[PDB]
């Protein structure tokens, strides 16, 4: 998902 | 006193001074209730607040210059003043959810841009980042009543009613009959005669909408997953009806990643658009590609909505926060991570007349008054 965000911990 | 209440991602530190970085309930914000906020507007792993004073205040990822304070790299974890601003009443901020350029109105109708440069987002005649707030002297001249911005494009509109966009012109989004990007505010000729007073851009491949004071809702812009509402997939570069709404009394419309939503005077909301990971509420993941009613709000009488990339927000006018969509951060607040097919009450919130909701990429913001 493109739009997903990542969770950078 | 307004207080302020916030939950979901906060990795960048973007929710304003809690700790954790999924944050799974609404949770009391004492930084931004100090603030008393007249509007959070929330972007891409960021978070703005306009307050009464009519002071900007910014937090989150810093990259790119998205909070314009002046900087391009790391994380401002407390909300900190746009003193750029400081000789301004802002009256709104602008930005997308999943963008990282923003805008502001203040309330003698000047427009300041800032953040990302790219495609001529920010309106001064170049592609050049903007790490503090400029004024858009293209608009000077123009006593400009809203603004909108998307991921890659931005809009503007006037008292007279008269609708500018400026930014990417691939697809079509700025609606001016090509698919020509441009540096500066162009006004949208199309709809000469209609008298705009909102407007909403959207992500990526993104469409934009419209609303008149009649209460004409058009599309415009890419056509991916039905999202200008309209049947099937095909984009266009022209401002079209959306038909279906006509007579609906749209007072609100939203773009949030590649689905648009609209809300009615009479309180209903009206989804269309990428189905995936259920954003549009309808109870499946499939995509809908004219605006449907979102059954699962029928009988609440909505008052306010606001979309993230994922998840959408709505309050009724008794003060109570629904929820749907994506959850992989927390942004539902059901107290876990589980996605909301349909519409479900967010935890935490009894007692408090919420009356204005906000999102961001992957937060999500209430606030009373």
């Amino acid at each position: 998902d493109d739009d997903k965000d990542e969770d950078t911990h | 006193r307004t207080k302020v209440f916030v939950w979901g991602l906060n990795d960048k530190d973007q929710l304003g001074g809690l700790k954790g970085s999924k944050i799974k309930v609404p949770s009391f914000s004492e930084t931004l209730s100090a603030l008393n906020v007249v509007q959070v507007a929330g972007g891409s792993k960021s978070l703005f607040a306009v307050t009464v004073e009519g002071k900007v205040y910014a937090c989150g990822e810093a990259t790119n210059g998205r909070l314009g304070l002046g900087i391009s790299s790391g994380t401002v974890p407390i909300p900190r003043q746009i003193t750029a601003l400081s000789s301004y009443v802002v009256k709104k901020v602008a930005v997308h959810s999943g963008g990282r350029h923003a805008t502001a109105l203040t309330v003698d109708g000047k427009v300041f841009s800032w953040g990302e440069g790219d495609d001529g987002k920010l309106g001064h005649f170049s592609r050049m980042n903007c790490d503090k707030p400029r004024l858009i002297e293209a608009l000077k001249t123009k006593r400009i009543r809203d603004i909108a911005c998307g991921s890659s494009h931005s809009a503007a509109l006037t008292s007279s009613g008269e609708l500018y966009t400026w930014g990417l012109g691939e697809y079509g989004r700025l609606g001016h009959g090509d698919n020509t990007t441009q540096l500066k505010p162009k006004m949208v000729k199309v709809l000469l005669g209609h008298r705009v007073i909102q407007v909403a851009c959207g992500s990526r491949d993104a469409q934009t909408l419209a609303l008149t004071d009649e209460g004409l809702v058009f599309s415009w812009g890419d056509g991916d997953f039905g999202k200008l509402g309209r049947g099937g997939s095909e984009g266009c570069n022209i401002p079209q009806n959306i038909e279906r709404l006509n007579g609906q009394g749209v007072c609100q419309i939203e773009c949030g990643a590649q689905f648009s939503l609209a809300l009615t005077k009479s309180g209903v909301v009206w989804t269309w658009g990428k189905g995936d990971y259920f954003r549009l509420g309808h109870g499946s993941d499939v995509h809908v590609r004219k605006p449907q009613v979102v059954e699962g709000l029928r009988g609440k009488k909505i008052v306010h909505v606001a979309v993230g990339a994922l998840h959408c927000l709505a309050v009724t006018d008794s003060g109570q926060v629904y929820a749907w969509g994506d959850n992989d951060h927390g942004q539902q607040g059901n107290g876990t991570t589980t996605v909301n097919r349909k519409p479900t009450l967010v935890q935490g919130l009894e007692g408090q007349k919420i009356t204005r909701v906000a999102c961001g990429s992957s937060h999500s913001v209430a606030w009373t008054t």
